[PDB]
Protein backbone atom coordinates (compact mmCIF):
# COMPACT_ATOMS: atom_id res chain seq x y z
CA UNK A 1 0.00 0.00 0.00
CA UNK A 2 2.62 2.18 -0.95
CA UNK A 3 6.24 3.66 0.45
CA UNK A 4 5.89 5.41 3.87
CA UNK A 5 3.80 4.83 6.69
CA UNK A 6 0.45 3.88 5.03
CA UNK A 7 -2.81 6.00 5.93
CA UNK A 8 -5.73 5.89 3.10
CA UNK A 9 -5.91 4.52 -0.60
CA UNK A 10 -8.71 5.90 -3.13
CA UNK A 11 -9.35 3.18 -6.18
CA UNK A 12 -10.39 4.31 -9.65
CA UNK A 13 -10.99 2.51 -12.81
CA UNK A 14 -8.95 2.14 -15.90
CA UNK A 15 -8.88 0.27 -19.25
CA UNK A 16 -8.62 -3.99 -18.23
CA UNK A 17 -7.14 -2.93 -14.35
CA UNK A 18 -7.32 -0.47 -11.31
CA UNK A 19 -5.22 2.54 -10.13
CA UNK A 20 -4.34 2.97 -6.33
CA UNK A 21 -4.05 6.44 -4.93
CA UNK A 22 -1.92 5.46 -1.77
CA UNK A 23 -2.02 8.25 0.95
CA UNK A 24 1.19 7.89 3.36
CA UNK A 25 3.27 9.38 5.76
CA UNK A 26 6.90 10.57 5.31
CA UNK A 27 8.90 12.01 8.26
CA UNK A 28 10.37 15.37 6.34
CA UNK A 29 12.98 17.37 8.61
CA UNK A 30 15.26 16.29 11.40
CA UNK A 31 17.75 16.94 14.34
CA UNK A 32 20.44 15.35 16.18
CA UNK A 33 19.95 14.34 20.00
CA UNK A 34 21.50 12.47 22.78
CA UNK A 35 19.90 9.34 23.28
CA UNK A 36 19.84 7.20 26.79
CA UNK A 37 18.28 3.94 27.29
CA UNK A 38 17.51 4.25 30.93
CA UNK A 39 17.70 7.12 33.81
CA UNK A 40 19.01 6.66 37.60
CA UNK A 41 17.49 8.38 39.77
CA UNK A 42 16.96 7.30 43.51
CA UNK A 43 18.64 4.56 42.92
CA UNK A 44 16.39 3.24 40.47
CA UNK A 45 16.14 2.98 36.83
CA UNK A 46 13.42 4.43 34.85
CA UNK A 47 12.30 3.36 31.40
CA UNK A 48 10.01 5.34 28.84
CA UNK A 49 6.29 4.38 28.53
CA UNK A 50 6.11 4.89 24.89
CA UNK A 51 9.22 7.11 23.74
CA UNK A 52 12.68 7.79 23.36
CA UNK A 53 14.86 9.98 25.93
CA UNK A 54 16.30 12.70 24.34
CA UNK A 55 18.81 15.67 25.38
CA UNK A 56 19.34 19.23 23.42
CA UNK A 57 22.54 19.04 25.52
CA UNK A 58 21.31 20.45 28.98
CA UNK A 59 18.29 19.28 29.95
CA UNK A 60 16.64 15.62 29.30
CA UNK A 61 12.95 14.97 28.13
CA UNK A 62 10.75 12.45 26.73
CA UNK A 63 9.08 12.31 23.00
CA UNK A 64 7.37 10.23 20.66
CA UNK A 65 9.59 8.47 18.28
CA UNK A 66 8.20 9.93 15.12
CA UNK A 67 7.74 13.54 16.28
CA UNK A 68 9.66 16.05 17.48
CA UNK A 69 7.19 16.68 20.91
CA UNK A 70 9.63 16.56 23.68
CA UNK A 71 7.87 16.53 27.22
CA UNK A 72 9.30 16.61 30.74
CA UNK A 73 9.93 13.59 32.30
CA UNK A 74 7.90 12.25 34.76
CA UNK A 75 6.70 9.05 36.90
CA UNK A 76 3.14 8.94 34.49
CA UNK A 77 5.33 8.58 31.55
CA UNK A 78 7.95 6.32 33.17
CA UNK A 79 8.17 2.69 34.84
CA UNK A 80 10.44 1.84 37.12
CA UNK A 81 12.38 -1.69 36.69
CA UNK A 82 15.14 -2.21 38.94
CA UNK A 83 18.37 -0.63 40.11
CA UNK A 84 20.72 1.48 37.88
CA UNK A 85 23.89 -1.42 38.03
CA UNK A 86 22.98 -3.47 35.52
CA UNK A 87 21.79 -1.01 32.33
CA UNK A 88 24.79 -0.06 29.83
CA UNK A 89 24.52 3.53 29.10
CA UNK A 90 22.09 4.90 31.90
CA UNK A 91 22.59 8.57 32.43
CA UNK A 92 21.68 10.63 35.86
CA UNK A 93 18.76 12.75 36.06
CA UNK A 94 15.95 14.11 37.99
CA UNK A 95 12.30 12.22 37.88
CA UNK A 96 9.42 14.79 38.45
CA UNK A 97 6.63 13.47 40.98
CA UNK A 98 3.68 15.42 40.52
CA UNK A 99 2.25 14.57 44.16
CA UNK A 100 5.23 16.21 46.20
CA UNK A 101 3.99 19.88 44.92
CA UNK A 102 0.33 19.08 45.39
CA UNK A 103 0.84 17.72 48.93
CA UNK A 104 2.69 20.75 49.64
CA UNK A 105 -0.10 23.17 48.89
CA UNK B 1 40.97 -33.27 -24.48
CA UNK B 2 37.42 -34.09 -25.74
CA UNK B 3 34.61 -31.80 -27.11
CA UNK B 4 31.96 -29.96 -24.27
CA UNK B 5 28.66 -29.94 -24.34
CA UNK B 6 28.65 -26.21 -24.04
CA UNK B 7 30.47 -26.35 -27.95
CA UNK B 8 27.60 -28.34 -29.05
CA UNK B 9 25.14 -26.16 -27.32
CA UNK B 10 26.57 -23.25 -29.49
CA UNK B 11 27.26 -24.92 -32.86
CA UNK B 12 23.67 -25.49 -32.49
CA UNK B 13 22.30 -21.89 -32.54
CA UNK B 14 21.94 -22.06 -28.71
CA UNK B 15 23.47 -19.07 -26.39
CA UNK B 16 23.04 -18.09 -23.35
CA UNK B 17 22.49 -14.29 -22.51
CA UNK B 18 24.17 -12.57 -18.95
CA UNK B 19 22.41 -10.81 -17.02
CA UNK B 20 21.88 -7.33 -16.79
CA UNK B 21 23.12 -7.08 -12.67
CA UNK B 22 26.74 -8.55 -12.36
CA UNK B 23 27.42 -10.28 -8.63
CA UNK B 24 29.42 -7.12 -7.64
CA UNK B 25 26.50 -4.94 -7.80
CA UNK B 26 24.42 -7.83 -6.26
CA UNK B 27 26.70 -7.88 -3.35
CA UNK B 28 27.18 -3.66 -3.09
CA UNK B 29 22.77 -4.02 -2.77
CA UNK B 30 22.74 -6.38 0.05
CA UNK B 31 25.62 -4.79 1.72
CA UNK B 32 23.63 -1.58 1.27
CA UNK B 33 20.72 -3.03 2.87
CA UNK B 34 22.35 -4.32 5.69
CA UNK B 35 24.35 -1.34 6.80
CA UNK B 36 20.92 0.26 6.55
CA UNK B 37 19.37 -1.93 8.68
CA UNK B 38 21.85 -2.36 11.47
CA UNK B 39 22.15 1.78 11.61
CA UNK B 40 18.89 3.21 11.01
CA UNK B 41 16.28 0.46 11.55
CA UNK B 42 13.06 0.46 9.81
CA UNK B 43 13.11 4.23 9.10
CA UNK B 44 15.59 3.85 6.38
CA UNK B 45 12.25 1.76 4.62
CA UNK B 46 10.37 5.01 4.40
CA UNK B 47 12.26 8.00 3.97
CA UNK B 48 15.99 9.21 5.14
CA UNK B 49 17.51 6.74 7.56
CA UNK B 50 17.56 7.85 11.09
CA UNK B 51 20.08 6.72 12.72
CA UNK B 52 19.70 4.94 16.59
CA UNK B 53 22.24 2.75 18.77
CA UNK B 54 21.64 -0.69 18.10
CA UNK B 55 20.61 -1.61 21.91
CA UNK B 56 17.94 1.04 21.63
CA UNK B 57 16.55 -0.41 18.26
CA UNK B 58 16.69 -4.30 19.55
CA UNK B 59 14.14 -3.30 22.56
CA UNK B 60 12.07 -1.35 20.15
CA UNK B 61 11.94 -4.82 18.37
CA UNK B 62 11.72 -6.35 21.95
CA UNK B 63 8.75 -4.18 22.19
CA UNK B 64 7.22 -5.13 19.12
CA UNK B 65 6.79 -8.80 20.08
CA UNK B 66 5.04 -8.12 23.30
CA UNK B 67 8.05 -8.35 26.08
CA UNK B 68 8.46 -4.97 27.74
CA UNK B 69 11.82 -3.03 27.23
CA UNK B 70 13.45 -3.99 30.48
CA UNK B 71 14.30 -7.61 29.30
CA UNK B 72 16.83 -6.49 26.62
CA UNK B 73 18.06 -3.99 29.00
CA UNK B 74 18.68 -6.64 31.76
CA UNK B 75 19.71 -9.45 30.20
CA UNK B 76 22.13 -7.78 27.32
CA UNK B 77 24.61 -10.20 27.15
CA UNK B 78 23.51 -12.86 27.55
CA UNK B 79 20.81 -12.09 24.20
CA UNK B 80 24.48 -10.89 22.24
CA UNK B 81 26.53 -13.81 23.33
CA UNK B 82 22.89 -16.40 22.11
CA UNK B 83 22.63 -14.48 18.72
CA UNK B 84 26.33 -14.57 18.06
CA UNK B 85 26.61 -18.03 18.73
CA UNK B 86 23.62 -19.16 16.55
CA UNK B 87 25.44 -16.60 13.63
CA UNK B 88 28.53 -19.45 14.41
CA UNK B 89 26.06 -22.02 14.18
CA UNK B 90 24.62 -20.67 10.87
CA UNK B 91 28.09 -20.80 9.60
CA UNK B 92 29.04 -24.08 10.56
CA UNK B 93 25.55 -26.17 9.23
CA UNK B 94 26.72 -24.12 5.77
CA UNK B 95 30.01 -25.30 6.01
CA UNK B 96 29.18 -29.19 6.46
CA UNK B 97 25.92 -29.83 4.97
CA UNK B 98 26.08 -29.44 1.10
CA UNK B 99 21.91 -30.33 0.70
C1 LIG C 1 23.69 15.11 12.64
O1 LIG C 1 25.07 14.71 12.81
C2 LIG C 1 25.71 14.21 11.62
C3 LIG C 1 27.10 13.80 12.02
O2 LIG C 1 27.74 14.80 12.80
C4 LIG C 1 25.70 15.29 10.54
O3 LIG C 1 26.27 14.76 9.34
C5 LIG C 1 24.27 15.76 10.27
O4 LIG C 1 24.28 16.85 9.35
C6 LIG C 1 23.60 16.21 11.57
N1 LIG C 1 22.23 16.67 11.34
C7 LIG C 1 21.19 15.95 10.89
C8 LIG C 1 19.90 16.71 10.74
O5 LIG C 1 21.27 14.75 10.62
C1 LIG D 1 25.26 8.99 39.21
O1 LIG D 1 25.17 9.25 40.63
C2 LIG D 1 25.79 8.25 41.45
C3 LIG D 1 25.53 8.64 42.89
O2 LIG D 1 24.18 9.01 43.09
C4 LIG D 1 27.28 8.16 41.12
O3 LIG D 1 27.88 7.12 41.89
C5 LIG D 1 27.47 7.87 39.63
O4 LIG D 1 28.85 7.89 39.31
C6 LIG D 1 26.73 8.91 38.79
N1 LIG D 1 26.85 8.59 37.37
C7 LIG D 1 27.64 9.26 36.53
C8 LIG D 1 27.64 8.80 35.11
O5 LIG D 1 28.33 10.21 36.91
Amino acid sequence: CGKGYHLMSFPQSAPHGVVFLHVTYVPAQEKNFTTAPAICHDGKAHFPREGVFVSNGTHWFVTQRNFYEPQIITTDNTFVSGNCDVVIGIVNNTVYDPLQPELDS
Amino acid sequence: AARDLICAQKFNGLTVLPPLLTDEMIAQYTSALLAGTITSGWTFGAGAALQIPFAMQMAYRFNGIGVTQNVLYENQKLIANQFNSAIGKIQDSLSSTAS
